């Protein structure tokens, strides 16, 4: 675990972020388990939601770790009135809207 | 003499250009061939195919067409300075001086009521530049009206706005008269240029042999007028690419639709030409053969006639044999839907993957992507490109992004030039400290960062470097929550243990006891400098007093680096360019500092990076005018309705938007002009894409009114096989919902990977698709 | 392509893009020799042009 | 249903490229050094007049612009004639004697390398034709297939005979006996600029075949000067200045391999 | 209170139009649109014809807006075929068909209108008033 975690660091310090977030989703095999699992199409929406959101922001931050430190940031004080931060559709098919 | 060259292609023209220079030779080897284009890209696609094609290419510039005019204007005519006193950068500065002591006028009335409220001459300095900005523009293109102005009378039916426009020009003469400099300046050179070739008998001397014009579909009258009077004496040779083999500027609505509709900006270009009364030309053109869809609607525009069937007649109506079939299989031009910019890269990387596979002969350096605005689809496109698998991996480069080369640096000096203005906010300051190079200037390890973090959360430092600062914002002197207030609880705690107690109302800071207490006499001597250029750069000052300013600051707050050099040496280029343009001006006023940093903020991000434009790897670039390149697969991503044209409207008091005369230039007509230009450029494949439907909401999108009449022209266009006893409406929809591709919201729908054409590549979404995991 | 000036060695008009460019090669000096056309032969060529592509727009809606 | 995602049978290449010569490789004497000051003492030479003495002014407001101290401005434009008056080959051609009309600074050229370039198949050849490379190890990079970049410092003719000068401001040593011919060679032989004016000579040699009717190499060429700012010294007409003719031989085979 | 046609509304001065939900008040705009850009109805009709970028449309949302500037452009697109057919299958379209004097001045008029349908100036009230002060900063005496 701890060599696959520093192949993703230097996967992460290399491709950037979302190329080390899609290998680990692939190699621990997470989107197929989060789409068994009852109610994880949510949580795998949002993951790559948040997934793009951590790549549009470490595009502009040049250090590895002042993505964590945004991120942690962000996580700290929500911002509900930002449009990008707003939860999208949770699937296309028929859903009773509120 | 001066000869027009057109080809509906742009490779004929460019062996055209060989043939020509293989042919006559220069007889001086080191003589410069001159080539006049609008584009970096379009001088470096005509480098790399003169070497590829000669074996090598040298010696070859490519300067602008004002830039190239002047030049000529140096070399024709005597007693002329190296650059142009009036000029949009130094004519900004003398508006700025001008316009106080114009204020009394009565012309000038609104005026004042503009520049009544203005403290820092923020409405001021912005005024200065649109109207030198306007200036210029009335340089280029209207000279009567300067002419005109200088003298002291007015153009009869003009725009209102003139009424305060023309004496300010005129005001603007004279002064730059006062100064010494020199009177020239293009607009009354123009005439004499003119003049001075048209009456001469003979060549003369320094002029270069000949000139190419290659890439360049829009030029000012007054330019063709001049390349007309200097192509007695040499040879001039314009390279149009034409996209209508028949005379289509002035029909004696075009023909074709979709040329009419688009080709405003290329039709008064062809007028001019047409209108040249020295001009010899010759037609070169390529017929195509319409094997394809791509090539039908090539072939339409080529031939000047129109396809679509508009069935007024009720017999016209019912059959659809009018139409041209439309095979299935074919798929030269598709347009698809999309939810999101992440999603659109993702199809559209396996779109090209697929082109790459079923043609051999396809090359990635053939394929160019299009974006309307670059900088919003760089990171999706980045990161699509770049999570491919090795076997699956397509090379990429990303052109006119915007030019980042040390951004933490830039921005750190922009924060430290705002210093009187800020509150010094405890995650403000923290903020500065994040650059490696202002706590190296300071010898603040980044270790020692973890530990002043809680520090300063602990002690209880909140905002206000001193009491001093405190007091500035005319709020109650508190003592308290300040920097000082923080350092020296600090240093009471390492002095004293807080056990004992207050000593003088501060209760010392315990944890700060140890040798690491240190990275606190660090940290108070940051402050200091803080205080120092806080209380420095208040008061306003000339032009030359701000010179020493920047370099001082940088020296003083930061310590060099091998990468961190460039950045500093582009911000004291930046700054000095600025304050030599402004003592070329001769401002005698003072200045204040948030006027210099808000316009070095404009000028650092102004720059743009296109060197590798054809570096070999797929391009991927935003859509620039007067660059059309001939590529094989063309594709076009962000045509929302909105997004797609870029819409920028004019000042408001321009007089040029009011009565409009052919050769005015507008962004809506160049982004209609570059839609076509891409039409045409394709040689094989064409792909639109856009987004329909809000990843967000799920509401409904537009896309562009361009993608709108080109997808109707192909529906009234064309028709699908079986679809003949059909009417026209039908048959036209049928085709349009054919043509039209409605990809899915997730990559793990198992719709991307039933088998068919539109089946994916990526497999790794292939397990979560098929729902073969476990819970 | 226009079947007017067809003789004129100016004209490169052609099939494919080499046979344009050999076109032009091999009438290069003739087309340097030849002295720079008049306006009012320019615009009576293209209203010539426009006139050919017209009719031939309406005998092909006469054969619809 | 069954579900199957697409394989690639044909691999895209990425062997079109285009590469320059860094890519393929990959007191004045105490005076600062690095790449903005080098940067900057190469771009003095883009601008400088060689036909005028050096004027005072002219080089304090280039020493306010680089930030240097002002106590270089006395010596430094004395260097400054100190190149523009040093002998150069057999000829006897100093820099002030070029006229406008028979010099260009900063010549950008590309040249096009159709099949792919192998560094063994190209080292062998540079071997057999030059010591220097004899000296070294062989070359060492991917194949490359595209187009070559490079910007030639100054190329001028005199007596009808074309010349190349590259300026280089490489710290040798410390000493003068550091810019000396043998110390010249293996500074030439680290860093590798035997290449890079091969390279150079190539394209000379292909721009003025296009150009030049009539041309021949041996008749026309001149050689490489290889100019060292910090080496030139008035003492010693030797030291800083370095002068190298390519074999013939090796430039025909070069073009021939370069072309197919 | 007098009931409402649309061909037949006078288009002068300030007008109320009231009436309850689902009554078509948002469907009259395509109309009155069309009749200003068209310039029918004779006395009721506007003095000149007008162009797409002169008529001001303001709407309470941004979605409302972007779905009145699609059913809009839509409209035109159906009336501009309408006249180059002379014959429609809508009762609007056949009422505006037979006001129309000359048909293929009309479709030109609607063609144009189609291609300038980008620059339609359809906004919300802040937007409008953000464009209004950015276009006019001058008078108005803000920054540009
Ligand atoms: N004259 C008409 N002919 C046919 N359909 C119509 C007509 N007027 C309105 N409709 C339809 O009526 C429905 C609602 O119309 P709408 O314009 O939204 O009314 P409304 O006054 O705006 N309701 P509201 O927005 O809640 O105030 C739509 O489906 C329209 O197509
Ligand atoms: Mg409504």
């Amino acid at each position: 675990v701890v060599e696959e975690f520093d192949g993703y660091r230097q996967i992460w310090r290399k491709r950037g972020v979302m190329p080390m977030l899609r290998a680990l989703m692939s190699a621990r095999n997470i989107a197929e388990n989060l789409l068994a699992t009852a109610g994880g199409e949510r949580r795998l929406t949002d993951i790559l939601h948040i997934s793009e959101l951590l790549q549009e922001a470490g595009t502009q931050l040049e250090s590895e770790h002042a993505l964590v430190r945004w991120l942690s940031q962000h996580i700290l004080e929500p911002d509900s009135n930002a449009s990008s931060q707003q939860m999208r559709l949770e699937s296309d098919k028929h859903l009773v809207q509120i | 003499m001066l000869r027009v060259y057109h080809s509906n292609r742009l490779d004929v023209l460019e062996a055209l250009m060989e043939f020509i220079v293989e042919r006559e030779r220069l007889d001086d080897p080191f003589e410069p061939e001159m080539i006049l284009v609008q584009s970096t890209g379009m001088a470096q696609w005509l480098q790399m195919t003169l070497s590829q094609k000669f074996g090598i290419a040298a010696n070859i510039d490519f300067p602008l067409p004002a830039s190239f005019i002047w030049d000529m204007f140096v070399r024709v005519l005597p007693e002329i300075p190296k650059e142009s006193a009036f000029n949009k950068q130094s004519m900004s500065w003398k508006l700025m001086t001008l316009l106080p002591q114009l204020l009394e006028r009565e012309d000038f009335t609104l005026l004042r009521h503009y520049l009544t409220d203005d403290s820092d001459k923020r409405k001021l300095f912005q005024l200065s530049s649109k109207a030198a900005d306007l200036f210029d523009q009335y340089l280029v293109y209207r000279p009567d009206w300067l002419a005109q102005w200088e003298t002291g009378h007015l153009v009869e039916g003009l725009g209102e706005a003139q009424a305060w426009q023309a004496p300010l020009w005129k005001a603007l003469v004279e002064y730059t008269h006062q100064l010494g400099q020199p009177r020239w300046h293009r607009a009354n050179l123009y005439q004499r240029f003119i003049e001075t070739l048209e009456s001469a008998t003979t060549c003369p001397p320094g002029l270069p042999s000949r000139v190419f014009i290659c890439g360049i579909s829009a030029l000012p009258p007054v330019y063709l007028q001049a390349l007309q009077a200097l192509g007695k004496h040499i040879e001039i040779h314009l390279l149009f690419t034409n996209p209508c083999r028949y005379y289509w500027g002035d029909i004696k609505d075009v023909g074709n639709p979709l040329l009419a509709s688009w080709g405003k900006l290329g039709r008064d270009y062809i007028y001019l030409l047409s209108d040249l009364e020295s001009s010899q030309e010759l037609d070169a053109f390529v017929d195509v053969t319409p094997d394809n869809l791509l090539h039908n609607i090539q072939s339409d525009i080529l031939e000047l006639e129109n396809r679509a069937v508009a069935g007024v007649n009720i017999e016209e109506f019912s059959r659809s044999d009018n139409k041209r079939p439309l095979d299935p299989l074919d798929s030269s031009i598709t347009f698809h839907v999309c939810h999101s910019p992440q999603r659109e890269v993702e199809v559209l990387h396996d779109r090209l993957l697929a082109m790459l596979e079923e043609d051999p002969t396809l090359t990635p350096r053939d394929i160019i992507v299009m974006v309307a605005d670059i900088d919003s689809y760089s990171p999706f496109i980045q990161a699509v490109f770049g999570s491919a698998p090795a076997d699956r991996y397509l090379p990429y480069a990303i052109s006119d992004r915007r030019a980042r080369q040390s951004h933490p640096v830039l921005e750190a000096f922009i924060s430290l030039l705002s210093l009187p203005d800020s509150r010094f906010v405890s995650e403000d300051v923290l903020a500065l400290l994040d650059v490696p190079v202002l706590a190296a200037r300071f010898d603040i390890t980044e270790e020692g960062l973890r530990y002043l973090r809680q520090w300063v959360n602990e002690s209880g430092i909140r905002w206000g470097i001193d009491d001093d600062n405190v007091r500035e914002l005319e709020l109650p002197a508190t003592g308290q929550h300040t920097w000082r207030f923080g350092l020296t609880r600090m240093l009471l705690g390492y002095a004293m243990e807080s056990a004992q107690g207050e000593w003088q109302s501060v209760l010392p800071y315990d944890e700060s006891s140890g040798l690491i207490a240190e990275l606190v006499g660090h940290l108070a001597s940051l402050l200091m400098q803080l205080n120092i250029w806080r209380r420095g750069l208040a008061q306003e000052r000339p032009l030359e007093e701000w010179l020493p300013v920047c370099r001082d600051m940088l020296n003083a707050f930061f310590l060099p680096d091998a990468e961190t050099e460039a950045a500093m040496t582009l911000i004291e280029q930046q700054w000095q360019a600025i304050i030599a343009e402004g003592l070329g001006a001769q401002y005698g006023d003072a200045v204040p500092l948030s006027l210099l940093r808000d316009e070095l903020a404009q000028r650092l991000d102004q720059e743009r990076i296109s060197q590798r434009f054809l570096a070999g790897p797929v391009n991927i670039c935003t859509l620039m005018p007067m660059r059309s390149i001939p590529f094989k697969v063309v594709c076009l991503l962000g045509m929302n309705d909105g997004v797609y044209p870029r819409q920028l409207a004019p000042l408001g008091f321009d007089l040029m938007s009011q009565k409009p005369k052919r050769g005015d230039r507008s962004r809506r007509d160049d982004d209609r002009y570059l839609f076509l230009e891409a039409l045409i450029s394709a040689q094989q494949k064409l792909y639109i894409s856009y987004i329909g439907r809000s990843i967000q909401d799920n509401s409904e999108r537009f896309p562009s009114v361009l993608v709108q009449e080109l997808i109707d022209y192909i529906g009234q266009s064309h028709y699908l096989p079986g679809d003949e006893a059909l009417n026209c409406d039908e048959s036209e929809a049928r085709v349009k919902a054919h043509l039209t591709c409605l990809h899915t919201r997730m990559p793990f729908d198992p719709q991307n990977y039933q088998p068919g054409e539109r089946q994916s590549y990526a497999r790794e979404w292939l397990p979560a698709a098929s729902q073969a995991g476990k819970a | 392509a226009p079947l007017y000036g067809a003789d004129d060695p100016r004209r490169c008009s052609g099939n494919s893009v080499s046979e344009v460019l050999d076109k032009f090669r091999k009438n290069y000096d003739l087309i340097m020799s030849l002295p720079q056309e008049t306006k009012e032969e320019k615009e009576f060529r293209h209203c010539i042009w426009l006139a050919e592509k017209e009719e031939r727009e309406r005998i092909y809606q006469t054969a619809i | 249903a069954e579900l199957n995602a697409k394989t690639l049978q044909r691999l895209p290449g990425d062997n079109w490229r285009v590469t320059s010569y860094s890519g393929l490789q990959q007191t004045p004497h105490q005076f600062p050094r690095g790449a903005s000051p080098g940067t900057f003492l190469h771009s003095l030479f883009e601008d400088l007049d060689f036909t005028q003495p050096v004027d005072p002014n002219w080089v304090r407001e280039k020493l306010e612009l680089g930030g240097f101290e002002s106590q270089w401005e006395p010596v430094l434009t004395e260097w400054i004639t100190a190149v523009l008056q040093a002998p150069l080959n057999e000829t006897g051609v100093s820099l002030s004697q070029l006229s406008a009309r028979n010099k260009q600074v900063e010549m950008e050229f590309y040249l096009p390398i159709s099949e792919p370039l192998i560094a063994s198949q190209l080292d062998t050849l540079i071997r057999q034709f030059d010591p220097l490379s004899a000296g070294c190890p062989p070359l060492e990079f991917m194949q490359v297939r595209g187009m070559l970049k490079g910007f030639i410092d100054l190329v001028f003719r005199h007596e009808g005979r074309y010349y190349l000068l590259a300026y280089k401001s490489n710290w040798l040593g410390e000493d003068s006996s550091a810019y000396t011919q043998q110390a010249m060679a293996a500074a030439m032989q680290a860093h590798r600029y035997d290449l890079q004016y091969q390279l150079y000579t190539l394209a000379l040699h292909r721009y003025l075949r296009h150009r030049i009717a009539d041309y021949d190499y041996e008749h026309h060429f001149g050689g490489v000067i290889y100019l060292f700012l910090r080496g030139v010294d008035k003492e010693h007409p030797q030291q800083g200045i370095y002068t190298t003719r390519p074999n013939a031989g090796l430039i025909a085979l070069m073009d021939e391999m370069f072309a197919g | 209170a007098e009931t409402l046609d649309p061909l037949r509304l006078p288009l002068q001065g300030e007008r109320l139009i009231e009436a309850s939900a689902g009554t078509g008040k948002t469907f009259t705009i395509a109309a009155l649109y069309l009749r200003l850009l068209l310039g029918l109805g004779g006395s009721a009709a506007f003095p000149r014809p007008l162009t797409v970028e002169e008529l001001l449309v303001v709407t309470f949302t941004e979605a409302a807006t972007a779905e009145l500037r699609g059913r809009i452009r839509s409209n035109i697109h159906e009336l501009r075929i309408a006249c180059l057919r002379e014959t429609t299958d809508n009762p609007l379209y056949e009422r505006l068909l037979e006001e129309i004097d000359d048909k293929a001045q009309a479709a030109q008029w609607l063609l144009l209108a189609e291609r300038q349908m980008d620059e339609a100036a359809v906004f919300t009230i802040h937007g409008f008033c953000q464009r209004m002060l950015n276009l006019n900063a001058f008078e108005s005496g803000m920054l540009f």
